[PDB]
This record gives structure tokens, sequence and C-alpha cells, in this order.
């Protein structure tokens, strides 16, 4: 038969931790009507519980762990997850998951770096001599700690930010001393 | 503005590009995840990606079916990431979702004949993802640029009915969105079942294009052995109703069609030679199976 996709999710859904369970309830409806595989949003901890997910704070935190203030996601648990999976393989769907990897948000503290400024047109140009910022790159997860991994983030595992939290400033940084 | 806190992450750092390849592996495991959905591809390493996939299709032995999100509206751009990452996964076919935009806009000004060009799938079949809308489109999001709803149908039976891509139907669309404009999108689902059902069960065989036409052009299947009573002939039009003959194949000769979608009431009968004249009602769209 016809491969048929659905992303299973919309951008103002209700922050009520229950999508999971839909998701889950949604299974005989989804099959007789030819969907086969289904996309699901942001499954790990965001900044806050009603990120919709692309904040990513913590990849191994899939509504586990208490962090951000919670321990569901917007969406659920990781056990809702993981039961809304079943359901969808018994009926022979296929869920595809959420990858956000081009940044990480709501680092838990910030560290003094040093950057340059750049163009905010040609995003290479530097327009600006090296200087100190602190800048939110530490990431621990003091709620997961080091469960299920203990790699730990610092501002040399990136290349800037657009926010110097010591003057509250709003420019585009480009972190200096190999970041 | 907590965006603006973010960091961006650098995978020229061995243990940066190590460690995401680690976590997909893990998450793949934990969750038992059949395949990815690769968010804003367009300002990561293109190396990176392609070997990320590989890498986690290694590990796992899975196929994990991967379509990645590079937003730009350029067949160029999409078709040089598609050789960057060696076509080891697909991409939204963001042209076409523009062009459904377009003609939604224009009402009935737009060349329906342009949609079959400058799109992923026009070009690379088996590397797009197509779909209508999805939830940076939607009503008051970062891309905004809704397909509007009495040309959402329309939209659908094009992605869902026809032989190229992998159509992707959006959950906003079939229960509407919750957000708070007077623009949301209602739940088109009564409007979209009849579609996937012709996709599901008649949507088989060879494809005859009709796209001759400024407003009204359609396409038909000649339906598979395979599968029992496939077989279809899809109308869909801008501006103006009206008819078009279209080959059904001369193997579904003498049969009684009906518009699967109810917007019409006429059956249609296939001639000796396979031939059918369909209708369609103006700003509508119509999908006959037997």
């Amino acid at each position: 038969l016809n491969g048929t996709l659905m992303q299973y999710f919309e951008w103002y859904m209700p922050n009520d931790g229950q999508h999971w369970k839909r998701l889950q309830n949604d299974s005989a409806y989804l099959a007789e009507h030819g969907i086969t595989a289904v996309w699901i949003p942001p499954a790990y901890k965001g900044t806050s519980q009603a990120d919709v997910g692309y904040g990513a704070y913590d990849l191994y935190d899939l509504g586990e762990f208490h962090q951000k203030g919670t321990v569901r996601t917007k969406y659920g648990t990781k056990g809702e997850l993981q039961s809304a999976i079943k359901s969808l393989h018994s009926r022979d769907i296929n869920v595809y998951g959420d990858v956000v990897i081009n940044h990480k948000g709501g680092a838990d503290a910030t560290e003094d770096v040093t950057a340059v400024e750049v163009d905010p047109a040609d995003r290479n140009r530097v327009i600006s001599g090296e200087h100190l910022i602190k800048a939110w790159t530490h990431f621990h997860f003091p709620g997961r700690g080091s469960t299920y991994s203990d790699f730990k983030w610092h501002w040399y595992h990136f290349d800037g930010t657009d926010w110097d939290e010591s003057r509250k400033l709003n420019r585009i940084y480009k972190f200096q001393g190999k970041a | 503005y907590d965006y603006l806190m973010y960091a961006d992450i650098d995978y020229d750092h061995p243990d940066v590009a190590a460690e995401i390849k680690r976590w997909g592996t893990w998450y793949a495991n934990e969750l038992q995840l059949d395949g990815f959905r690769l968010d804003a591809v367009k300002h990561i390493k293109f190396s990176f990606l392609r070997d990320w996939v590989n890498h986690v299709r290694e590990k796992t032995g899975k196929e994990m079916f991967t379509v990645a999100e590079y937003w730009q509206n350029d067949l160029g751009a999409l078709e040089n990431y598609l050789n960057k990452t060696n076509f080891n996964h697909s991409v939204f076919d963001v042209p076409l979702h523009y062009q459904f935009h377009a003609a939604s806009t224009q009402g009935g000004g737009y060349d329906m004949r342009k949609l079959l060009n400058s799109t992923v799938v026009s070009k690379h079949p088996l590397k797009a993802v197509t779909f209508v809308d999805n939830h940076d489109t939607q009503p008051g999001q970062s891309l905004e640029s809704t397909v509007q709803t009495w040309f959402k149908p329309l939209a659908y039976a094009f992605i869902l009915t026809r032989e190229s891509g992998y159509p992707q139907v959006f959950y906003g669309d079939m229960y509407g969105t919750k957000g708070d404009s007077q623009r949301e999108i209602p739940a088109l689902k009564h409007k979209i079942e009849p579609i996937l059902k012709a996709r599901k069960q008649y949507a088989y065989g060879a494809q005859h294009d009709y796209f001759d036409h400024h407003d009204i052009v359609g396409w038909t299947r000649e339906g598979d052995s395979s599968v029992a009573n496939s077989g279809l002939a899809a109308l869909i039009t801008d501006g103006p109703g009206g008819a078009k003959r279209m080959y059904v194949g001369r193997q579904n000769a003498g049969e009684t069609w009906h518009d699967i979608t109810g917007n019409r009431s006429e059956p249609v009968v296939i001639n000796s030679e396979g031939w059918g004249e369909f209708h369609v009602n103006g700003g509508s769209v119509s999908i006959y199976v037997q």
C-alpha cells in the first residue's frame, strides 16, 4: 500500500501533558485511514514545560527527570511516550523522532567567554575586537546528573550566542580562544 | 526573545560530533524509533548530518528513514544539499508548499500548470516529503504562509493521489489549530478523510497528467492488478469549474466512477477505449474512483 506520513502535533496545542495519551488513543483511527508513519514533536526536555520542543535543553531527558521545573515535557512523560509508540507499532505504524541539534537552550549558568562581534549581514565579518562577555553556555543537568550520559557542555562546544548576559546586550558573538 | 540566549553547537569539535552521534543511537534505542526528522539543517554542517545519519543506521542496523527540514524556497539550494549529503535522506518540498500558498491567495489567477515544475518532487520524487502546511507556516508562526482553506483539499489531493513523493498530512489541518487569531485552520478532517481513502485504496498504477489548462488540471491512475478496483481520475480547479476527458486505462472500460469527495453526484462511465469526461466544480476538487 501507499505510505503516508502525518505530523502529529501543532504549535498551539494545550500544555496538559496528555499529548502522548492522545496519540496512543489515536492509533486505530490513524491505521484505518492509511497513516503508516507519524513524526512526533521533540520528546526531550525544553527550556520550560510549555516549550514546543525546539528550546532543546536536555536530549537525554525525555520527560523523566525533574528539570526546568517539571518532570514531564509539554506532551507527557517518557512512559506515556513509550506506551504510545508501542500502540503505533502494534498497528504497523512507524514513529519518526524529531532531532533538534543546531543549538541548546536553557543553560544552567553563564560562563565568562572571550568573543568578537560579527556583522549581522555578513555573519563572518568581525566588527569588534575580543572582549569578555557572560554567555549561557554551561549545561550540567542537575536533575539528571550522569544518568545515561556524563557529558557536560561548556562554551568551547559552541560557536557563539546572541546575548551577552553581563551587559544584557543582543549582538552576534563568536567565541574565541578556540570555541 | 529567550531564543537570543541559546548557543550554536560546534560540529568541528571532535567531542561534540562524537557526542551527538552517540546520543543519536541512544535516542533511537530508548524509544525504538523507526526514523528521524532533522530540524534546521540549513545552519548545520552538511557533512556532519550526512555522517550522523550513516552512523545511526550502522549502529542500529535499521533503515532509519530520515527527512531534513532545509527551509529554502529554492530548488537549487535543496539539490546542492542533497548532493552534499550523498542523497542519504529526504527533504521537505518547500517549493511545492509555496506554490500551494500562492495558488490559494490568487483566487483563480494562478497558473495551475506551474505546480508541475520547480519542486523537489518534480526533480527528485524519491527524495521529497511533500506537505501542505506545518507548525511554522500556520497562522502566527515564524514562517507563516498558510494555504487557504478553500484550496487546502486541492493541495491534499495533489500530494496524496499522485505517484511521486512521500506525502505528509498535518495534525493542525486534521484537527484544526488552537491559536488565537481569526485565521486559525479549522478541522478539515471530514474533507481529507476521503482523499486519504483514495490514496489508501485507489492511487495505484500508471499516471497520466493533464496540466494543459490555466485553471482546470487533473491526472489519473490506471489502478493495478494487485489492488482490487484501484484507479482514479482527479481534477482540481483554481478558478472556474469545468470538465476534462482523461484516459484511465482501456483496462477499466465500461465502469461507472463516482466522485469519492462527494462534491459531485453525477457518475462517469468509462468508454470502451478507457476514456472518461470528468467534471469538477469551481474552486473545487473531484476524485472519481470505481
